[PDB]
Parts: C-alpha cells; sequence; structure tokens
RNA sequence: GCGCCGGAGCCUCGGUUGGCCUCGGAUAGCCGGUCCCCCGCCGGGGUCCGGUGCGGAGAGCCCUUCGUCCCGGGAAACGGGGCGGCCGGAAAGGGGGCCGCCCUCUCGCCCGUCACGCACCGCACGUUCGUGGGGAACCUGGCGCUAAACCAUUCGUAGACGAC
RNA sequence: UGGUAAGCAGAACUGGCGCUGCGGGAUGAACCGAACGCCGGGUUAAGGCGCCCGAUGCCGACGCUCAUCAGACCCCAGAAAA
RNA sequence: GCGGUGCGCCGCGACCGGCUCCGGGACGGCUGGGAAGGCCCGGCGGGGAAGGUGGCCCGGGGGCCCCGGGUGUUACAGCCCA
C-alpha cells in the first residue's frame, strides 16, 4: 500500500552543526566539513530545536521501497557524523604465505606502491580517493592504516588495494595471499 | 519544508468541478485520494470530493473529524472565513481576472487609453531615473 | 509566428507527436537544446535501444541503408520524421518547417523560447523512474561535439546572465517610477484596477 | 550451407572506396593533439620521394642477437628544400565541427604559389592578389589587417600556417608549387599568432620541423597501377586451368 | 485599419482512414481548443483567399490577382475545438495547413 | 454481470410460483450489487437457482427495489466476503474498502479485484457486505484512515490541465 | 560590360494580415528584494523582508492608428524629428543602446472644445508585412572594375575512354 | 474419425468464401461489423481517438507493473514444466 | 398596372415548410407515499465507546504559549443508540 507517514529522527551531536541547502545535508564539528547530496531521494529533510540538535527525514505516501530509502538517508548522516567527530580507521593486514608484500606509500598519502605479490616483478599503485590518507603503522609487520572523514571514500580506497592484490588461475583457498581489510574503526575514539 | 497539510478543518480552494471557485472545508479524510467535505457558508453541500480538485489554503479551523454540519458553520462564522478570502492577494487576482474577462468593448477601449498615458509618464521617469544612473558616474 | 522551444528537460517522443502536429499546420518550429530532451527509462536500456539501431544496416551496401544519425539534434528530428508522412510533399514540406538545433545559436539565443508542459519529463514521470539525456546518450554512441557545444554554451549563460542582471537593474527602476508618479499616474491605475490589469 | 574449411577475407574493408584519391598531395586528416605547455612548432612538412638506398649501421638494443652487428637497412631519401609560409588561417571550434574562420595571406606571394591558383598560367594575366597586396601599403588597410589578428587571437583556437614549396630548388619539370596548412601546435593562441606573423615570408628548414630518429607518419598517394582484375587489386586465388570463362577471377 | 477575420487553419478533409470525403473541410480555428468554445463559429462565413496570375473582378474595386472560395462553418468536429467547414467548391489539398478567414460577418451576438 | 459505472444495491425478493401442493411458498431476500434493476433481477435468479431449486420459469419476482444509503455523508469501514475465480481453482477472500456508500465500497472492490487480481465481476459472486467498527477492521491499508489527528501534505502536484497553453513560457510548479 | 550607391513601369512566384530583445533552472521546492558581517573587482554567501495556486502572472506583457483645423486642461521641457562622431556586436558576428551638435517644433501622448473631409445611398475577395522573392529590359547621376575557365598542344608521378 | 502433429486426411450441422465490393483486423479469399442503383444531410456497427491517421487537447475514475529480452487487443502469427 | 417566363455574370437577405443536431427555460408523477440532510435548542430523560475533547499526569519544543504518550464518557469539542 502507500504508508502515509514513515519517519526517523538523527540525534545529532553539540559538537557538530549540521545546516541543509534544501536536500543537500552539509556536517561541519572538529575535523572537518562533509557534504552528501540527496537530490535523488525525494523526502522532507527538516532541521527542528533551536541550537538544531536533531535532523527529521519524512516520506509521505511511500511504497515499500520508497520508504527503505527513510533510514539510509538517517544512516549516511549518522556515517557524516561519526566522519566528522570521530574519524574513520580502515586498520586493514597483508597476509602472505612465502613471499612478503613491500607496501611503500608516495605522494604524501595518496598513492600505495604494492610489490612482490606472490614474487610478481609487476608494481601496482593504487591512489586513494580525494580526502583519504593510507599510512604504515607502528609495532605492526604487515599493517595499512586508512585514515578519512567521508565513510564512502575511505572504504572504496580499502577495497581498491584489496582488489588489486588477487590471485588470478589458481585456488584462492589454499592461496590466501592480498592485504585484506582486517578492522573498521574511528581514528580518534568516544 | 510543506506548510499546507490535507488536516480536520482546512479551508481548501475548489479549482474545477461542480463547485469551481468556492472554499469547501475538509471534515473527515475518506481516502488515499479523497476526503469528506462541508461549505456550509459558501453553499457547497456535505459530499465526498477528490483531493485532485482541491487547492488547500492557509486557513484551518478548529471541529472534530465526525462534526455534523451545524458545528462546521459555526467555526466557519467564528473564524470569519468569506471576509479573510476577499482579502487575501489569492482572492483578489480571482476578482482581477473576473473582472477582466467581463471587460465590454467600450470598457476595453477605457483602459486601452488607460494604459497608454499610464504607460508613457513611467517611460519618462524610468529614462530620467537612468540619467541619473549615468550622472553620477561623471 | 515562430514556435521557439527549449528540449531541455522535455520527453523525446512526448515532444516530437506535438511539434509533429504543430508542423503539419503550417507552423514553422525551431526545437532548440536536444542534448536537454530526455527518455524515460534508465540510460543503459536507452543505450542498448540506439545499438540495436546501429546493427540494422544494409547488409550488400550500408551506405544506403539507415543513416544513424549521431547528434541530440538529428536524432530529435529523425524521431519527428517517424511521426509524420515524409514520403508525400505535405510531410515533407512539413519537415522543412521544423528546425532542430544542438545547443542555442545565435537567431534562438536571444529569444524568448517556449515549454510544451505536456511532453516534460517533471510533469510525465514519476520521481522515482529513471531516465536518460539525449546529450550522453548521443556523445557515447559517436557524437564527437558535445565539450564544444557545452563550452559554447557554458559562454552564452554567463552572456545571458548579464542581460538578466540589466533586465532586473531595469524592473527596480520601473517598480521605483510609479512609486514616485503614483499622485499623477492614480486616475489612470484606478481604471486598470476597475477591470482588473493590476489587483 | 557453410564455408567447409576458414580461411580469413581477402583485402581490408578499412579502405573499401578503392577510387582515385580525389587529391594528389596526401591530405593531413589528423594533427597531433596541442598542449599549451610545449613552445609552438610546425607539425607537418611537404617533401617529394628522390629515390631509395641501403644503409649500414650497428644496431643497438640489449637481448637481440642482432645487439652490437652491422645491418644494412632500406632508406627512402625525401628532398625537403624549405617551405615558405605564405599565410596564416584560424578556425573557430564549433558544434557542427571546426569551421575556418579567416585567411590572411602575406604581401609578397612568390609565383611559385601564385602558379597554382591558375590551372592555364601561360594564358592568364596573373593577376590573383594584386588587389590583396594594397592592404599591407596603405594606412587604411594596416589597419583592418590589424583587426583581423586580434579578431582571431579572440575567437579561432586552432592557428594553422601556409606553406607552399619552393619547387626552384628541385629537379622536377614542374613549377606550380604545392601550399599546405600546416598547424602551428604550441603555447596559447596569441602566442602562436604573434609567432606565425612573425614567420610570414620565411623559410621553414625541415630542422626546425623535425630531428633525427624521429618516429614520424609518412602521408601521400599509393603508386597508381590503373584498371586491375580481382587477382591483382585484392589477391584472391588463381581459379584451376580448365576454367572456361577465366581462370583470373572470383567464382 | 484592423483585422476583421478570426486566423483558421485548413488541417484537412472530413475523413475516415482510408476515405476522405472532400466536400466537408476540418478548420482549426486559433483559440478555440474545446467543443464549448466552438459555439460562437458556427454558421459563420470563412473564405479561402489566395492569388493566382490573371486578374480576375472585384466586386467593390478593380481587377486584383485575388480569389476567394466562399465557404460556411456547419458544425463542431471532434472534442477539442475543430471545426466543420463546407465550401461552394471543395478546397484543393494545396491549401491544407494554410489560412483561411472565419469571419464573424453572419453575427449571433 | 458487467459492473458498469458505480453500482446500485437492489433488494431483490422472490419466490417459486404457488403450485397446488405449495399454495403458499416461502419468499427469499437478496443483496444483488448490480448497475441496474433488469440485471439485478437475472444476478436474483444466478444465487437463487445456486442455493434452491428455483428457476425464473418456476418462479416470479414480488419486489426488486433500490436500497439507498441511511448514512450517505458519514465516512464507514466495509468489510466485503468475495468468492472469486482465479485462472486456477477458485478462492474466497475478506477485503476492506473505506467508502461514504456500501455500493460504492462493492464498486470500490470490483475495481480492485480487477487491479490486483484480473478478476473480471462475473467471475466474482459478493457473498457478505458489512459497515465495521474502526477496532474490528485488519488491513493495514484501511487503519492507516483511523486517525482523529491526520495530517498529511499532498506533496508532488503533478499539474493536469496539461494543454490549456500547451505552449507556455514557464516550467510549472508542483510545489503548492 | 560589368560591380557598389542614387525616377517611370512591365511581367512572374506567391504566401501572409501587430510585436515580444534572451537568467539559470528547481520541482519533497521556488521567485523578488534587502540592510547588515563575510570573502570577490561592482560578482557571490548569509541575514532579514515580502510574494508563491506563480500578478516582477505567456490566465502574461508591449503596440495599439479615421485623418485634419481652431482653442483649453493634464502630461512633457532630462521630450519629440532628421545631420558630423563618441561609445556595442563570431555557434549560423546586425539595426542596438549612449553622451555632443548644425537641428526642428512646443504639433505627437491623455481628456475636453470647434467642426469639417465622395454621407458613393444594407453587402465579397477590405486592413499588412511590401518600395516582398525572382526574371527581363527603359531612363538616368556618382564611384569604379579590365578576368578566367574549357578545348587544342604538352607531360606521364596518371591512364580502357573521360578524368588526373 | 485416422494421425505425434500438420496451413494433414476424412465426416455431421450451420454460416461463409468461391459468385462479394464495403468499414475494422497495419498487411490477408474465409475473422469482426455490414452486404452495394447515383447523390445531399443526419446517425451508428465492428473498431478506435499521442503522432503518422479522422477522433480524449476530458484538469476522466481506481489500482497494478520497472523489464541490462518490458508490455501492448478475436481469428493471429511464437513458448512450457519448474 | 396584372398574369406568365427569364436572371449576362457574381452575390446577399427575408419568412415559410421538411429532416436534423444541439441549447435554454419552466411544469408535473413515482419511491421505504424517496433515503439522507438543513433549521428550531445537541428538548426533559436515561445509554455506549473512540479514529478520546477538555482536565489531569508524563516526555521536552519555544519567551509563560505548543506538541508526543497515559488515564478515560463529558467537561474548556463532538460522535453513535434507545
Amino acid at each position: 500500500m502507500k504508508t502515509i507517514l514513515s519517519n526517523q529522527t538523527v540525534d545529532i551531536p553539540e559538537n557538530v552543526d549540521i545546516s541543509l541547502k534544501g536536500r543537500t545535508v552539509i556536517v561541519k564539528g572538529p575535523r572537518g566539513t562533509l557534504r552528501r547530496d540527496f537530490n535523488h531521494i525525494n523526502v522532507e529533510l527538516s532541521l527542528l530545536g533551536k541550537k538544531k540538535k536533531r535532523l527529521r527525514v519524512d516520506k509521505w505516501w511511500g511504497n515499500r521501497k520508497e520508504l527503505a530509502t527513510v533510514r539510509t538517508i538517517c544512516s549516511h548522516v549518522q556515517n557524516m557524523i561519526k566522519g566528522v567527530t570521530l574519524g574513520f580507521r580502515y586498520k586493514m593486514r597483508s597476509v602472505y604465505a612465502h613471499f612478503p608484500i613491500n607496501v611503500v606509500i608516495q605522494e604524501n598519502g595518496s598513492l600505495v606502491e604494492i610489490r612482490n605479490f606472490l614474487g610478481e616483478k609487476y608494481i601496482r599503485r593504487v591512489r586513494m580517493r580525494p580526502g583519504v590518507a593510507c599510512s604504515v603503522s607502528q609495532a605492526q609487520k604487515d599493517e595499512l592504516v586508512l585514515e578519512g572523514n567521508d565513510i564512502e571514500l575511505v572504504s572504496n580506497s580499502a577495497a581498491l588495494i584489496q582488489q588489486a592484490t588477487t590471485v588470478k588461475n589458481k585456488d584462492i583457498r589454499k592461496f590466501l595471499d592480498g592485504i585484506y581489510v582486517s578492522e573498521k574503526g574511528t581514528v580518534q575514539q568516544a | 519544508v510543506f506548510r499546507r497539510f490535507v488536516e480536520v478543518g482546512r479551508v481548501a480552494y475548489v479549482s474545477f468541478g461542480p463547485h469551481a471557485g468556492k472554499l469547501v472545508a475538509i471534515v473527515d479524510v475518506i481516502d488515499q485520494n479523497r476526503a469528506l467535505v462541508d461549505g456550509p457558508c459558501t453553499r457547497v453541500r456535505r459530499q465526498a470530493m477528490p483531493f485532485k480538485c482541491m487547492q488547500l489554503t492557509d486557513f484551518i479551523l478548529k471541529f472534530p473529524h465526525s462534526a455534523r454540519q451545524k458545528y462546521v458553520r459555526k467555526a466557519w462564522e467564528k473564524a470569519d472565513i468569506n471576509t479573510k478570502w476577499a482579502a487575501t492577494r489569492w482572492a483578489k487576482k480571482i476578482e482581477a481576472r473576473e473582472r477582466k474577462a467581463k471587460m465590454t468593448d467600450f470598457d476595453r477601449y477605457k483602459v486601452m487609453k488607460a494604459k497608454k498615458m499610464r504607460n508613457r509618464i513611467i517611460k519618462n521617469e524610468v529614462k530620467k531615473l537612468q540619467r541619473a544612473a549615468l550622472l553620477k558616474a561623471s | 509566428q515562430v514556435l521557439v522551444l527549449d528540449g531541455r528537460g522535455h520527453l523525446l517522443g512526448r515532444l516530437a507527436a506535438i511539434v509533429a502536429k504543430q508542423v503539419l499546420l503550417g507552423r514553422k518550429v525551431v526545437v532548440v537544446r536536444c542534448e536537454g530532451i530526455n527518455i524515460s527509462g534508465n540510460f543503459y536500456r536507452n543505450k542498448l535501444k540506439y545499438l540495436a539501431f546501429l546493427r540494422k544496416r544494409m547488409n550488400t551496401n550500408p551506405s544506403r541503408g539507415p543513416y544513424h544519425f549521431r547528434a541530440p539534434s538529428r536524432i530529435f528530428w529523425r524521431t519527428v520524421r517517424g511521426m509524420l508522412p515524409h514520403k508525400t510533399k505535405r510531410g515533407q514540406a512539413a519537415l522543412d518547417r521544423l528546425k532542430v538545433f544542438d545547443g542555442i545559436p545565435p537567431p534562438y539565443d536571444k529569444k524568448k523560447r517556449m515549454v510544451v508542459p505536456a511532453a516534460l519529463k517533471v510533469v510525465r514521470l514519476k520521481p522515482t523512474r529513471k531516465f536518460a539525456y539525449l546529450g550522453r546518450l548521443a556523445h557515447e554512441v559517436g557524437w564527437k561535439y558535445q565539450a564544444v557545444t557545452a563550452t559554447l554554451e557554458e559562454k552564452r549563460k554567463e552572456k545571458a546572465k548579464i542581460h538578466y542582471r540589466k533586465k532586473k537593474q531595469i524592473m527596480r527602476l520601473r517598480k521605483q517610477a510609479e512609486k514616485n508618479v503614483e499622485k499623477k499616474i492614480s486616475k489612470f491605475t484606478e481604471v486598470l484596477k476597475t477591470h482588473g490589469l493590476l489587483v | 550451407s557453410h564455408r567447409k574449411f576458414s580461411a580469413p577475407r581477402h583485402g581490408s574493408l578499412g579502405f573499401l572506396p578503392r577510387k582515385r584519391s580525389s587529391r594528389h598531395r596526401g591530405k593531413v586528416k589528423s594533427f597531433p593533439k596541442d598542449d599549451p605547455s610545449k613552445p609552438v612548432h610546425l607539425t607537418a612538412f611537404l617533401g617529394y620521394k628522390a629515390g631509395m638506398t641501403h644503409i649500414v649501421r650497428e644496431v643497438d638494443r640489449p637481448g637481440s642477437k642482432v645487439n652490437k652487428k652491422e645491418v644494412v637497412e632500406a632508406v627512402t631519401i625525401v628532398e625537403t628544400p624549405p617551405m615558405v609560409v605564405v599565410g596564416i588561417v584560424g578556425y573557430v571550434e564549433t558544434p557542427r565541427g571546426l569551421r575556418t574562420f579567416k585567411t590572411v595571406f602575406a604581401e609578397h606571394i612568390s609565383d611559385e604559389c601564385k602558379r597554382r591558383f591558375y590551372k592555364n598560367w601561360h594564358k592568364s594575366k596573373k593577376k590573383a592578389f594584386t588587389k590583396y597586396c594594397k592592404k599591407w601599403q596603405d594606412d587604411a588597410g594596416k589597419r583592418q589587417l590589424d583587426k583581423d589578428f586580434s579578431s582571431m587571437k579572440k575567437y579561432c583556437q586552432v592557428i594553422r600556417v601556409l606553406a607552399h614549396t619552393q619547387m626552384r630548388l628541385l629537379p622536377l619539370r614542374q613549377k606550380k608549387a604545392h601550399l599546405m596548412e600546416i598547424q602551428v601546435n604550441g603555447g596559447t593562441v596569441a602566442e602562436k599568432l604573434d609567432w606565425a606573423r612573425e614567420r610570414l615570408e620565411q623559410q621553414v628548414p625541415v630542422s626546425q620541423v623535425f630531428g633525427q630518429d624521429e618516429m614520424i607518419d609518412v602521408i601521400g598517394v599509393t603508386k597508381g597501377k590503373g584498371y586491375k582484375g580481382v587477382t591483382s587489386r585484392w589477391h584472391t586465388k588463381k581459379l584451376p586451368r580448365k576454367t572456361h570463362r577465366g581462370l583470373r577471377k572470383v567464382a | 485599419s484592423g483585422r476583421l477575420w478570426c486566423k483558421a487553419i485548413f488541417a484537412g478533409y472530413k475523413r475516415g482512414l482510408r476515405n476522405q470525403r472532400e466536400h466537408t473541410a476540418l478548420l482549426k480555428i486559433e483559440g478555440v481548443y474545446a467543443r464549448d468554445e466552438t459555439e460562437f463559429y458556427l454558421g459563420k462565413r470563412c473564405a479561402y483567399v489566395y492569388k493566382a496570375k490573371n486578374n480576375t473582378v472585384t466586386p467593390g474595386g478593380k481587377p486584383n490577382k485575388t480569389r476567394v472560395i466562399w465557404g460556411k462553418v456547419t458544425r463542431a468536429h471532434g472534442n477539442s475545438g475543430m471545426v466543420r467547414a463546407k465550401f461552394r467548391s471543395n478546397l484543393p489539398a494545396k491549401a491544407i495547413g494554410h489560412r483561411i478567414r472565419v469571419m464573424l460577418y453572419p453575427s449571433r451576438i | 454481470t458487467k459492473a458498469s459505472g458505480t453500482l446500485r444495491e437492489y433488494k431483490v425478493v422472490g419466490r417459486c410460483l404457488p403450485t397446488s401442493k405449495s399454495p403458499a411458498p416461502p419468499l427469499y431476500r437478496m443483496r444483488i450489487f448490480a448497475p441496474n434493476h433488469v440485471v439485478a433481477k437475472s444476478r436474483f435468479w444466478y444465487f437463487v437457482l445456486e442455493l434452491k431449486k428455483m428457476k425464473k420459469s418456476s418462479g416470479e419476482i414480488v419486489y426488486c427495489g433500490q436500497v439507498f444509503e441511511k448514512s450517505p455523508l458519514r465516512v464507514k469501514n466495509f468489510g466485503i466476503w468475495l468468492r472469486y475465480d482465479s485462472r486456477s481453482g477458485t478462492h474466497n477472500m475478506y477485503h476492506e474498502y473505506r467508502d461514504l456508500i456500501m455500493a460504492s465500497a462493492v464498486t470500490q472492490c470490483y475495481r480492485d479485484m480487477g487491479a490486483r487480481h484480473r478478476a473480471r465481476a462475473h467471475s466474482i459472486q459478493v457473498m457478505k457486505v458489512e459497515e465495521m467498527a474502526a477496532a474490528r477492521c485488519p488491513r493495514p491499508a484501511v487503519k492507516q484512515f483511523h486517525d482523529s489527528r491526520i495530517r498529511f501534505p499532498l506533496p508532488h502536484r503533478v499539474l493536469r490541465r496539461q494543454h490549456k497553453p500547451r505552449f507556455t513560457a514557464k516550467r510549472p510548479n508542483t510545489f503548492f
């Protein structure tokens, strides 16, 4: 049927100040401003209370699959706020059997050189999304710490250095080599 | 972002149909796309009416959803919607549109000759306002 | 006596059906900004649809066969062509009245260009139903001059902005030049208002 | 029924229209892509196939079986006397493609170039560019010539230079020189047009265009062989000797 | 001084799909786009004015080149302000999409 | 029965004609939702022949008046019990509507059964129509209008009258 | 013996019968203002103010035209009308807008006076664009322009023949 | 009725086609409507009414459906189990 | 002057009759001697619950005004029945 109204409030923290031009939300706080446009989604984004301490997304006369988009907007703005209060840290770990994978970073964090993967001579230069800073952390044999604000960008660039390290024309159950996303967390904690 | 809402006791202008150019008050919402409506003071009988033919205004007045015509007529005359309508710019340009359609051929001559002189006396002053725009840069 | 129609945010066949009928009634229709014309259903369906059109060629000599015009204009021209008796003289005398453009060239850049709200995407599609741009569809199927059209379109948007900035600047000096003079255009204003040209 | 044994198709359908080239001089269909970072340069020249001879050089490619061994390579000699720049043409970039905006020719055009503008030079009074020449030696003309360059460094985007071959310096029978638009690829359009105007009535030698050990694209017309059968034109199989109506055709 | 006729387009003949009845024409009068609005135009005189090579006599003047086929708007065609008209000569198909002048000369107002 | 336009409810009473054995046969009443009295009296004989040894030949119709609404200006909740033939088997349904009129809910039912299950009105037998109290109405599409404080906007006002200009000079507004 | 500029008409092809000179565009959002802080070389971002079944409305606006005379009242004097320049215009370059004068009126526009003009006697192609498009010649004054192609011959980078 | 079936072969009843135009089914001997002297007006059938193409350019009613192989009208011109 | 006949060609009007398609008024019949509804005051009396009004309690929105729960029969709204 058509549900007359489905809606969902995001309880935003005082550290953050969100505003919206139409349904293009902006989220700024401690460590930068994130903007995500929702021109495609077709909802009523209302910002209520003095000092704007909650975002409220309404969907009038939505069918089942259009009611599904209410929480997905709510979840993005939650992820937009975690990404500005706390940031996003994807601690991901190089697994290898015999050949150690030499991970060295260029371009002050923007590009990762991947060498010696299955003892291959081809060196793989995988770029990060604009606003993700990859690094090699301390007291870790095999570790890439990806850091950025936008979860969309940090995670997409984590998937790039995982799908770069794909074993072609072998059993991938014996050959467990490659750099895999080992942990999804936040840069500065709660 | 919406301001006008289909609510119990919202006055809505009826755009077209049998009761075109009248104010009906939403008594009860029947369906997804149809409302029980009454206009006791604008001579619209208690009846069903679809949302597609009604342009909802910024006049809400308090009566219950079940309320019979007697208690819609009271809240209507109490609010005094028929005068607050005629005051509204919406209703002022409805009667302008009416007057323009009922403009006689002799009535059209008088407003041709009026406009003409009314437009000359501005287009003089637009030319004079614009010499003051030129002069202040020299 | 010449309809200049804008193509931005109009549906392809919906506009063609309304252009073709005007053009058969001896009306010179100029449809302008054809890269703006959009087609209902998601992009990849409409790309497939047009790629399936390219595959249709006269096996023994393709030079004779169906001419696959790439320009958004000439795509739009052809869908109007398909809604005309273009083998008769009245249907050929028709098409000549139709004049179709990518972007918006001289004559019809400094002219007020109409809209067909019964052929208009926002009116006629649900906002969940996906659509394709005839600009993008044309580009990704062999139309070369997308970015040349786009830079020459961005030029005249800035040039037409100067005009609008100047047109607002008169309208303020009209509204102010009405406010100064209302004591000696009173009896004229009154009688525009008793016949509802202002109220 | 099916092709019994699969063989590939005789000849390419790329150059299908196997006709007399409508031009005798090889048109440059595509010039290199210009980036405004580079300094200005001509991107094409116009030479003459003199002949063909050996070379002997020592090859220098490591790993090969001819590394630090001498080879004998076949080479062509393209005689390329320096070309005289006699005009500049501007191109406006349009949504119907790329339109020629304005041509400005030089003041003094040599009779090598003039010959190109006549079918019968002998019968002609040789009047070409005699009223155009007058634009360069009056104040009222120089004004409107410099307003053409001004107009062209505003709207035009692709500047090509007109350079004709210096036919007198060759051993050939003909005197009618070959004109050619050669695209100037370089910096900004302003720098490109100041430069081409500076080169107007100048020799451009081939060292100014090309350098040694440079891979270049040679454009010309193929050596003409007249009306040929399918066995010569397409290199199809010759049919059996016992063929009645001819063994030199497609069955 | 001014125009005393309303702008009509000779859209085509009264036809089926595979049969046309040339005796009745289908006018498209400018402004009227419903059977409601076409009540005014019924019984009105309408002229296909054209001009030919030879000077034909003009009533109330000297011979011009301009000629007429005088018609009459008979009734409302279709649902959308189209109108049937019937001419003293079946109109030539030369005039399909060309201007005919529905006059207010048989007034009822 | 062709469910032509808005249906009417007809109270049709009819009795098997008086035999010597049965001088005073019992009268049988029905609720026939039909376009008009001529097809209401046909649909009477359809159902009464399925329930009794009674044909139009061995019987007569004694009264066929339209039952009118005794509250046509009150919005009510109608629970309609169906019996319709699918393509593969016949099925019982309970169905809930929200109209001013009984016949209108049963009208609204015939359209819906066509819309959702492609049931033509000949397939459908209506066996029970009942006005229900809000608290006894299970289907959630009808319950969502049991709201004293009902409040929704008319969000995306897709303008009709698309051919009044046909050629305008303004993109139309769909935020009213 | 033809190109640019400046009377009396002949044909021939016809259609038409006031102009709109331009924001971008959004659509679960707009539009116009705006003083106040901000960046920008006057353009943007806010703020607040209005408008929003678009009235700074294409349900729109602009032009609206029997004509002339005399005399008033508004409106105009920064106006109107044609002569030397200043200042504008590439996607398929245009009729614009400015200040200066040689400049002619105090007429035009809106009311109200004074009456006059084939008032052709009830009647159709009337009223425009239009000194339209095209083709011939007839007059006339400036400013001026003195070519080439094809054949023939020749070549052989070409070639059945033309062509090249 | 024979035959796996067939635009196959063979019967019953009635109506068609053949002998027959006409409106509709884009196009068809037979389907659908309807049978014909030559014409004007009116009205319909069966079918339709975005444009081709006469007619929805009604502010038609309520749903249903998204297909990267949509679906779209007797005979009829392409699909099943799952 | 009347009766009859015609107009050189191109047109117009008028009233009358035939057939038409429309439009606008006004009158009456029938019904469950329509059903609902309007207005008298929701008439004195008793009754029920809810898509629950006020009041009260709870949750916090605003500079004391407003909403989201809870309780429940008229209250500072109405509704259904006898």
